[PDB]
This record gives structure tokens, C-alpha cells and sequence, in this order.
């Protein structure tokens, strides 16, 4: 249950928080990147697809599977205006 | 929990 999210960075950013990463497990056993908060009115909220508990697979060209929090944050912030997110939905 |  992989879905694609194409978004446009608003002024306040992409409008979501992440947790997770190798050395920073969000779920015991899981090194994956996870969305923990969708900020009201932000890019992500207005698009409506992204959801808390979503796992980030890729952002643009940068795969996010088995990486450090800080690598994920860096890649998520190295983004232009146009953002492609590849996500997996829970369970 | 990074906000971006």
C-alpha cells in the first residue's frame, strides 16, 4: 500500500514532523521514518493524503529506508518547492 | 521528532 504524494512547499514548510531512523527507532525493531504530526493548514494538511503513522520510503530521489534521523531531516530539507514523497500506509 |  505504497502511495505517491506530490506537494508544494508552502511558506511554513511541508507542514509535517518526522521521528525514527537507525539509532533512533520509533517503533522497537524499526529503523524507519515515520510521520508523527500533520500541522494544521500546512502543505501536507491541505493535500490531505499524508497521515500520522505514515512511513516515508523516498523523498524525490532520496530513499529513506534504513537511514539516520539526521540523514532524513537533511534530505527532507534539501527540497525545492516541488516535493515528491513515496509513503507506505500502516498494517 | 523533527518538524519540517
Amino acid at each position: 500500500k505504497i502511495m505517491e504524494i506530490k506537494l508544494i512547499k508552502g511558506p511554513k514548510g511541508l507542514g509535517f514532523s518526522i521521528a525514527g531512523g537507525v539509532g533512533n527507532q520509533h517503533i522497537p525493531g524499526d529503523n524507519s521514518i515515520y510521520v508523527t504530526s500533520i500541522v494544521e493548514g500546512g502543505a501536507a494538511h491541505k493535500d490531505g493524503k499524508l497521515q500520522i503513522g505514515d512511513k516515508l520510503l523516498a523523498v524525490n530521489s532520496v530513499g529513506l529506508e534504513e537511514v539516520t534521523h539526521e540523514e532524513a531531516v537533511t534530505a527532507l530539507k534539501n527540497t525545492s518547492d516541488f516535493v515528491y514523497l513515496k509513503v507506505a500506509k500502516p498494517t | 521528532a523533527t518538524g519540517l
